[PDB]
C-alpha cells in the first residue's frame, strides 16, 4: 500500500485531511471549522510573537502594549492581528454554532 | 510471401502456407461497428448471425464447409474455411449465397429466429460477461458522441426495432467492391484463387460507402456502473493511443509489453520482470491486469484492464500502476526495453503464425484494407528492434504524461477514489 | 525418447515434451495434478525466478498442461534459442528440487484455485463423474487434487521418478529442424534419465455400461450421456459428434456440447445438455435420447468431420488417421448417464 | 426522538375526525408544498433520520427494488443540490406518488421494540 | 384430528401435535425443513418473543422437529397450564404471519446452520443418499434445505395451507387428562381449521434394488448398505438390526451402527460402517456382506429386541406392535449401496 | 543488519583452515558459555531478531515440530527471566544440542531474496 497510508503519522494526516470521505453536497457553511482552525493558529502565532515583548506587571502592562505599538518592528500589525482576529474568531465560531444548531448536527449520532 | 493483386473491382490478398491443411477463402469488408448511427446499431452482429444461421450453415455443411465471421470496430469478415482441394466450392458458395441474391437468408422466419437468438445472447453478454462489457463501456465513453463509440454487439434498446429493411440498407450502403477485400490463407496458391474469382463473375456492387462527418476524437471521461451484487471490481482506464498506420504504433505496443499482463494465481506469472509486481504482491491488490494497445482506423486506446477481489485497496492499485506509467517518461531503463522487445516479438509471432487459418484471414484482411499491402513478420521484427529507449521516452512524454484518461468500472468500486485524483496522479512532482 | 519434429519458414518455434503421466496413471488421485502444477519450479541449479526472467529476456514462454493421459511441457520461443530451451526442459525433467516449503506456499494454492475454478462450472463435474462411472479406476481417476486422499511430498517424488523415465516420454515441436533437435536432445541431461518402463498398455480399458450417477449442485443444471467406444468404432462416433453439434441436425439447438475424447486404446463419446431451468433439461435430454435410439444417417457429415478433424489435428503431436468412409449410420445402444444440478427435477436412466 | 406510533395515533385521530380533517389537512398540504422537498425529487420517507436502530431495521427490511429507487432518489437529491439548482418541472415528485413505502416497516419495527422493552420490565403477581 | 392421551399422577406433562408433513410430502425439496424452522415464529396476534418469554414465565418450553414423515410440534409444561399451551399450538398452526423479514433474518440462517451441521457429518450424508437412491421422488427427497431448488415464501405458505389441515394431524400427550384435553382442543382455534384431505398413502412406495451411489467427501469414509423392507418383513429386519448392533454377533465390532427406520407402509434397514481409514472400511464392509449373504440365526435375539423395542416404543405414542415370534433366520438378497468419502479405495457393488 | 551468507562465509573460512581453527574456536566456546543464553534454556537461533522479511519467511518455512519446541523454549525463557532466576541444572541446553536448526532456512531465504535483488538490477550488454 501507499506510504501516506502506511506511515503512522502520515496515516493520521491522510485519514483526517487527505482522503477523509466528506459528504458530496455540503455547501460553504461547512468550511467554518477549517476557518476556525486557521484563525486559532493565527491567534497563537501572533500571541507568541507579542508575548516575546509583553511584560505583565502592573506598572508595565499598558506601557508594554504601547511599546509594542510604537517601537518594535511591525508590532502594530501583530497587535491589530491579535485584537481583530479574536473578534473574527468569535464571529466564525458563532457561525459554526449556528450552522450546527440549524442543520441538526446536535442530533443522535454526534 | 503475402501477395496482393487488385482486380477489376475487389482486392485479392493471400498467403500460401503449404504445410497447413485447411485452406480458407473469405471476404473481409471495411465497414465494422463504427460506420453507422447509434439507432440501427447491432446490424453488423445481426448480419453475422444471419450468415451463420441454421439454413446457411446446413447448406455449407452438406458440401463440406465451415462458416466463420468476426465483427470488429472497423472491419467485418465472412470466412468459409474448407479442405485444400475444395475451395472453388467455397468460392461459388460465397458467391451464390452472400454476394448475389440473399432472399433465402432474409425472409421473416430465419430473420425472426436469428433476431431472437441475438437478443438472448446480447442480454446474456450484458449480464454475465463483465470485463468485456467494461472494455466496451470504456470505448463508449472515451470516444463518445462520435462514431467510434458504438458497441460491437449492439445494445438491446436499438436492436428490437430492426427489420429486414435495415439489413438490406446496410448491405446496399456498406457491402461494396471498393470497400471489400477477398482473402486466402492456408494452402491455396495465389493464381488459382484469382483464376477462380475471374472465371465466375463475382462483384457485389459498384459504388462507395458513405464517408463519416465526425472523426474519432478522444474525450477524457468517466463512468461507473457500480453493482455491489458482484464479488469483484472490474475497472479499466485508458488514454488516447496511436492508431494504425501511425509511426508511433510499435512503440505503443512495446510500451504495453513493458508492463505486460499478470495473473495472481498462476505461479509462473508471479515471477515476471515487472516492477509493479513488487508493489502489488504484499497485500494482493489485484487478481489480473492486462495492458492493451488497440489501434483503430482514426484513433485508439492505451491502458490496462483489471479485476480486484480486494475492493478496499482499489485506489492503491490505481496509484501504483499510474506511478509505474510515469516511470515510462522519467526513468525507464534499457533492460525493460529489451525484455519487452523480445516478448513483443514473441507475442506478434504467436498472433501472426498460428494453426487456425481464419485468424490469419481476419488480420490479413484488416491490414490490407487499411494499409494496401501486408508488411511481413521480418519487417515488423526489424521495426521492433530499431526502437531505442529515447523513442519510448519521447512517445511517453507525448501520449502519457498528464494526458486525459477515461475510466470505466463496475462491481464494488466505492473504494475507487473519484476522478480528479486519478487524473492528477498521472503526473507526479518528480519523485 | 522419440524425437519427432518438422520445419517451416517462419519465426516462432515451439518445443514440447509429452509424458504419459495424466490421471490415467496416478497412484493416488490428484498426484498428477500436483506434479503438473509442480513442473516449472526450482531446479537444483537455478531458481524458478532465474529461469523465468532470463527466458523472458531470451524471449519465450514455458507452460505445462495436464489431460487424462499426457503431461505436456511446452516452450514457445524465437527460433534461434533452441539449445537453451532444450537444456531448460531437460533440467526441469531431471532435477526439480521438491521442497515442502514450496509445496505449501506455491503449489497447493494453485491447486486449490484450479480445483475451485473447475468445480464452479457444472459441466466439468458431469464430465469427470461420467469418467468415474464409466471407467472405475483406470481413466476414471479425478483430474485435479481436492484434499480427499492426503498426498504427501514423498508420493509426488515417487510418482515423478516413476513417470519421468526415458522410454515413457517423447519430444516433439514445431518450427525446429530435426537434426539440431536430435543433436541437442543428446549431449544433454534428457539422455541421462533412468530408462524405466513405458507406462501405456494397449488393450481396451474395461468399461462399464448402463450406470447412472446423480450429483447435487447449486446453479445451472446439466445432463450428460456417455458411450465408451472401441478403437475400431472411433470413426463412427467422431462423425456422430460432428453431426450432433452441427447445423445438419435438428438436435443442435438442444445439445449444448458434444465431443469424442480419443485415446490410444479407445475413447469416450460424451454429450452435455446445460440450462438454468431444469424442465427444459428433462424434456431436452428425453428428446435427444428418444431420437438417438432411432437410426440416424451419418454419411452427410463426412466431409464436414474431415474438415473439423483436420483443423483439430492441425497442431497436436498425436495424429490418429481415421478413415471416415466406412461410416453409414448410428443407433444408440447402452449408455452411461450423469445428472448434475437440480437433481430431483431430472429424469432417471429408466425414464430415458 | 419521537416514536412513529405516537405520530401515527395523533395523525389518525386528526384524520378520522370530521371537524379537524377539513380544517387541518389543507394547511398540512400547503405546508408540505411549501417545504420544498418534492422539488429535489424526494419522497418524505427519504428525509427521515436513519441513525436510529429502528430505521436501520426498517431499511434492511425494505424490498430490494424500493431500496434501489430510494438510493437513486437520495443520490439525485445530493447532485441537484450540489449544483445549487432544482430538478426540472417534469421530474418533480408529484403529490400522487408520495406514498409511505417505509412507514409500515417502521411501525412494525417500533412495535417490536416497544413489546421487547415492555416484556423486559414485566411484573408477575406479588 | 384424533386427539387421545394418557394419564399418570405426576407433575410434568407434554403435548404434541403430529402433522404428516415431512420430507416425504414436500412439493419442492427443502420446503418442509423451512416450514419446520418457520413454525414457532410470530403469529398474527402475539409475537414469537412474547410467546417465548410468557411461556418461560408460565413454566414450559416448545420444540418443533421433523422426521421423514411427521412434523411434530411439542410443548413440555407444568400440568396446571394445559389450555394455554393448547391455545398456543392452535394459534401457531392456524395463523402464522409468514413474513419475508422473518424468512431472511431468522429462518434462513437457522436452516443454513442445520444443513451445514448435517452435511459435515458423513453418516447423515450416507443415509440421505441411500434414501434418495432407494426411493427416488417419494420418501427420498432431501430432508434439509440446501438452496438447490430456490424456494421463497409463497411455496412455504401454500405448503402450510396444504398440510396444516384438520383431518391430517393427530394430537398426543403424556400426563394430561383425556377428557379436558378433548374439551380444550375444541373451544379453540384448532377445530376451525379447513377439513382438508389426508396425506397418508396406503400403497407401498415403489423401491428400487441393486443401485449404488458414490459421493466424494473430505473426512471419514462410510460404506452404507440399505434394504427397503415391506410391512410383513418388518419384524425380521428389526431383530436383524438388534442382532447386528449387539454382542451376540461377530460383526458389531465392524459395524458402527445399523438401524431400521420404520414407516406405516414399509421401512428401510440401513447399515453404516465408518472409519478414518478406508482399507479398514473396505475389508469391514466386504466381510459384513460376505457373511450376511449366508444364512444367519435370528433366534437368540428375540427377547433382547423385545427389550429394545419396548424402550424404543415407550417414547413415541404411535406404536407399531410387532409380534417378534414368526422370525427364524435371515439371508441377504439384493441391497442398495452408498460409499461416502475416499471413494477410490472403497469397494464397488459387484465386488461385494 | 549483516547478512547470514556473509557470516557463514567468514565462519567457514575461519573453520576449515587448521591454523585459525585451533586459535578461534576455543575463545568462541568460552565466549558462548560466558554469554549465558544456555542457562535460560535457549538455543542460539531463538535469539535472532525476527522482524526482517528474511527471518519471517525463514520462520514460516520451519517444520511443525521445531516451531512448537521453539515457541516453548522462548516462553520458558520469558518466564524464568521474569522470576529473576535461572533454569536448574537439568534443564540447561547442553552444548551438543545447540544445533543450528534455523540456519539452512535463513541461508536459502536470503539467497532467494538476494538473487531476486540482482536479477532485477541486471543489464544486457550494450
Ligand atoms: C493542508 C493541506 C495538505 C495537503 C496534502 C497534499 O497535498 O498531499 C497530496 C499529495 C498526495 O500524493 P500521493 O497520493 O501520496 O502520491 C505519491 C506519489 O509518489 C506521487 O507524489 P509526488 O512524488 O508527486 O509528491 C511528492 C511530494 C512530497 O513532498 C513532501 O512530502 C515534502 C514537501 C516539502 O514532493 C513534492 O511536493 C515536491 C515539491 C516541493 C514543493 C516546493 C515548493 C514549496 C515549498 C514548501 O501529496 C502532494 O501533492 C504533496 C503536497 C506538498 C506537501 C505538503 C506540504 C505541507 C507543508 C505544510
Ligand atoms: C444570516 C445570513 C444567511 C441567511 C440565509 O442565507 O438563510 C438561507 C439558508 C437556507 O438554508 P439552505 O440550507 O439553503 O436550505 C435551502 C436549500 N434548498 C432547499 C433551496 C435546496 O439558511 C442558511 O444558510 C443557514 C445559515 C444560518 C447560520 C448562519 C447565521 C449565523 C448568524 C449568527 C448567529 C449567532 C448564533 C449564536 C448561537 C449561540
Ligand atoms: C523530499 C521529497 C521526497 C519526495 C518522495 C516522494 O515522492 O514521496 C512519495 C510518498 C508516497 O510514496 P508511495 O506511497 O508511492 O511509495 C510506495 C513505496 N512502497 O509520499 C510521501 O512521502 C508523503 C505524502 C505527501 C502527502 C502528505 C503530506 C502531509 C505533510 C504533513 C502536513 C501535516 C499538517 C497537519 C498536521
Ligand atoms: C477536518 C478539517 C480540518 C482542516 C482540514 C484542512 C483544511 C485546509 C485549509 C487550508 C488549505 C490548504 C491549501 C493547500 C494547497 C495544497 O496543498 O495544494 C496541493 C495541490 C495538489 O493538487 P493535485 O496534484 O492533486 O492536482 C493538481 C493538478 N495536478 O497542489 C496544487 O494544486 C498547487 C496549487 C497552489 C498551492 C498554493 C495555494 C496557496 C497555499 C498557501 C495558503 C494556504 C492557506
Ligand atoms: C484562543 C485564542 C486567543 C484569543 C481569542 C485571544 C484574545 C485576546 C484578546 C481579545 C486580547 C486583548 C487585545 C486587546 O487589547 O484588545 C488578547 C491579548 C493578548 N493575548 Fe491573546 N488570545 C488568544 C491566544 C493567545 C495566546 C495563545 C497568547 C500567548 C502566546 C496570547 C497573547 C496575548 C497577549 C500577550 C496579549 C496582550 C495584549 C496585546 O498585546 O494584545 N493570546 N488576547
Amino acid at each position: 500500500m501507499a506510504f501516506r497510508k502506511s506511515n503512522v503519522y502520515l496515516s493520521l494526516v491522510n485519514s483526517y485531511i487527505i482522503d477523509s470521505p466528506q459528504p458530496s453536497s455540503i455547501n460553504y457553511w461547512w468550511n467554518m471549522g477549517s476557518l476556525l482552525g486557521l484563525c486559532l493558529v493565527i491567534q497563537i502565532v501572533t500571541g507568541i510573537f507579542m508575548a516575546m515583548h509583553y511584560s505583565s506587571n502592573i506598572e508595565l502592562a499598558f506601557s508594554s502594549v504601547e511599546h509594542i505599538m510604537r517601537d518594535v518592528h511591525n508590532g502594530y500589525i501583530l497587535r491589530y492581528l491579535h485584537a481583530n482576529g479574536a473578534s473574527f474568531f468569535f464571529m466564525v465560531m458563532f457561525m459554526h454554532m449556528a450552522k450546527g444548531l440549524y442543520y441538526g448536527s446536535y442530533r443522535s449520532p454526534r | 510471401a503475402e501477395v496482393t493483386q487488385l482486380s477489376n473491382g475487389i482486392v485479392v490478398a493471400t498467403e500460401h502456407n503449404p504445410s497447413a491443411h485447411t485452406a480458407s477463402v473469405g471476404v473481409v469488408f471495411g465497414s465494422g461497428a463504427a460506420n453507422e448511427n447509434p439507432y440501427n446499431n447491432g446490424v453488423s452482429n445481426l448480419w453475422k448471425n444471419i450468415f451463420l444461421s441454421k439454413e446457411n450453415s446446413a447448406v455449407a455443411a452438406k458440401e463440406g464447409l465451415a462458416l466463420s465471421s468476426n465483427i470488429s470496430r472497423d472491419f467485418q469478415s465472412y470466412i468459409v474455411s474448407s479442405l485444400p482441394g475444395s475451395t472453388d466450392k467455397s468460392l461459388d458458395f460465397l458467391n451464390q449465397s452472400f454476394i448475389q441474391q440473399k432472399a433465402n437468408l432474409l425472409s421473416s422466419s430465419n430473420f425472426e429466429a436469428t433476431k431472437k437468438s441475438v437478443l438472448k445472447q446480447v442480454q446474456d453478454f450484458e449480464e454475465n460477461d463483465h470485463p468485456n462489457r467494461v472494455l466496451e463501456h470504456l470505448h463508449s465513453t472515451a470516444f463518445q458522441n462520435t462514431p467510434l463509440s458504438l458497441p460491437t454487439r449492439g445494445t438491446l434498446e436499438s436492436l428490437e426495432n430492426l427489420v429486414v429493411a435495415d439489413l438490406e440498407s446496410f448491405a446496399n450502403n456498406h457491402f461494396l467492391n471498393s470497400n471489400a477485400v477477398v482473402v486466402g490463407t492456408g494452402n491455396i496458391k495465389h493464381e488459382d484463387l484469382v483464376n477462380s474469382i475471374e472465371s465466375k463473375n463475382l462483384s457485389l456492387q459498384t459504388g462507395t460507402k458513405p464517408v463519416l462527418k465526425k472523426k474519432a476524437a478522444f474525450l477524457g471521461s468517466e463512468v461507473r456502473l457500480r453493482d455491489d451484487t458482484l464479488p469483484k471490481a472490474w475497472i479499466s482506464l485508458a488514454v488516447e493511443g496511436e492508431p494504425v498506420n501511425s509511426p508511433n504504433y510499435f512503440v505503443a505496443k512495446l510500451a504495453a509489453q513493458i508492463f505486460g499482463s499478470y495473473n495472481a494465481f498462476e505461479p509462473a506469472s508471479r515471477l515476471q520482470g515487472i516492477k509493479l509486481l513488487d508493489n502489488i504482491q504484499e497485500y494482493q491488490l489485484c487478481d489480473n491486469f492486462n495492458h492493451f494497445s488497440l489501434s483503430y482506423k482514426d484513433s485508439g486506446l492505451w491502458g490496462f484492464s483489471t479485476a480486484t477481489r480486494n475492493v478496499t485497496m482499489i485506489d492503491d492499485l490505481i496509484h501504483f500502476t499510474l506511478k509505474q506509467w510515469n516511470r515510462l517518461t522519467i526513468s525507464v531503463t534499457d533492460t525493460e526495453v529489451e525484455r519487452a522487445k523480445s516478448l513483443l516479438k514473441l507475442q506478434l509471432g504467436q498472433l501472426y503464425e498460428s494453426g487456425n487459418p481464419v485468424n490469419d484471414a481476419n488480420l490479413l484482411g484488416a491490414e490490407v484494407l487499411i494499409k494496401g499491402s501486408k508488411l511481413s513478420l521480418g519487417e515488423a521484427f526489424k521495426k521492433i528492434d530499431a526502437i531505442t529507449v529515447k523513442d519510448v521516452k519521447a512517445w511517453a512524454g507525448k501520449r502519457l504524461w498528464d494526458q486525459d484518461i477515461a475510466i470505466a468500472g463496475t462491481g464494488q468500486i466505492e473504494g475507487l477514489l473519484d476522478y480528479m485524483r486519478i487524473r492528477s496522479d498521472m503526473s507526479m512532482m518528480r519523485w | 525418447l522419440t524425437v519427432s519434429a518438422r520445419d517451416a519458414p517462419t519465426k516462432i518455434s515451439t518445443l514440447a515434451v509429452k509424458v504419459h503421466g495424466g490421471s490415467r496413471y496416478a497412484t493416488k488421485d490428484g498426484v498428477a495434478h500436483l506434479l503438473n502444477r509442480f513442473n516449472f519450479q526450482n531446479t537444483n541449479t537455478r531458481s524458478a525466478l532465474k529461469l523465468v526472467r532470463e527466458s523472458e529476456l531470451l524471449g519465450g514462454t514455458f507452460k505445462s498442461t495436464l489431460d487424462r493421459e499426457y503431461i505436456t511441457l511446452k516452450a514457445t520461443f524465437l527460433k534461434d534459442d533452441l539449445p537453451y530451451y532444450v537444456n531448460a526442459l531437460a533440467d526441469v525433467l531431471y532435477k526439480t528440487a521438491f521442497k515442502p516449503h514450496e509445496l505449501t506456499e506455491s503449489v497447493l494454492p494453485a491447486a486449490r484455485y484450479d480445483y475451485a475454478v473447475a468445480e464452479q462450472c457444472p459441466v466439468k463435474s458431469a464430465e469427470d463423474q461420467l469418467y468415474a462411472i464409466t471407467f472405475r479406476k483406470g481413466l476414471g481417476n479425478p483430474l485435479l487434487y481436492d484434499g480427499v486422499e492426503r498426498v504427501s511430498l514423498q508420493d509426488i517424488k515417487d510418482f515423478a521418478d516413476k513417470v519421468y523415465t526415458k522410454e515413457n516420454l517423447e519430444v516433439s515441436g514445431e518450427n525446429v529442424v530435426e537434426a539440431d533437435l536430435k543433436r541437442f536432445v543428446d549431449e544433454s541431461l534428457l539422455s541421462t534419465l533412468p530408462a524405466g518402463k513405458s507406462l501405456v498398455s494397449k488393450s481396451e480399458p474395461k468399461f462399464f455400461l448402463g450406470e447412472e450417477n446423480r450429483v447435487r449442485f447449486i446453479g445451472d443444471s446439466v445432463a450428460a450421456i456417455g458411450i465408451p467406444v472401441n478403437k475400431a468404432s472411433l470413426a463412427q462416433y467422431e462423425v456422430l459428434a460432428n453431426y450432433l453439434t452441427s447445423a445438419l441436425s435438428e438436435l443442435s439447438g438442444l445439445i449444448s456440447s458434444a465431443k469424442l475424447d480419443k485415446f490410444t486404446d479407445g475413447g469416450l463419446f460424451t454429450l452435455f445438455v446445460r440450462d438454468q431451468d431444469s424442465a427444459v433439461v428433462s424434456s431436452n435430454i428425453k428428446k435427444i435420447v428418444a431420437d438417438l435410439k432411432k437410426g440416424k444417417d451419418l454419411s452427410p457429415a463426412i466431409n464436414y468431420t474431415k474438415l473439423k478433424n483436420a483443423v483439430q489435428n492441425e497442431s497436436v503431436s498425436s495424429p490418429i488417421e481415421l478413415n471416415f468412409d466406412a461410416v453409414k449410420d448410428f443407433k444408440l445402444g447402452k449408455f452411461n448417464y450423469v445428472a448434475v444440478g437440480d437433481v430431483s427435477n431430472l429424469p432417471y436412466l429408466d425414464e430415458l | 426522538p419521537q416514536s412513529f406510533t405516537s405520530i401515527a395515533r395523533i395523525g389518525d385521530y386528526i384524520l378520522k375526525s370530521p371537524v379537524l380533517s377539513k380544517l387541518c389537512v389543507p394547511v398540512a398540504n400547503q405546508f408540505i408544498n411549501l417545504a420544498g422537498y418534492k422539488k429535489l425529487g424526494l419522497k418524505f420517507d427519504d428525509l427521515i433520520a436513519e441513525e436510529n436502530p429502528i430505521m436501520q431495521t426498517a431499511l434492511r427490511r425494505l424490498p430490494e427494488d424500493e431500496s434501489y429507487a430510494r438510493a437513486y432518489r437520495i443520490i439525485r437529491a445530493h447532485q441537484t443540490e450540489l449544483t445549487h439548482h432544482l430538478l426540472p418541472r417534469n421530474e418533480w415528485i408529484k403529490a400522487q406518488e408520495d406514498v409511505p413505502y417505509l412507514l409500515p416497516y417502521i411501525l412494525e419495527a417500533e412495535a417490536a421494540a416497544k413489546e421487547k422493552d415492555e416484556l423486559d420490565n414485566i411484573e408477575v403477581s406479588k
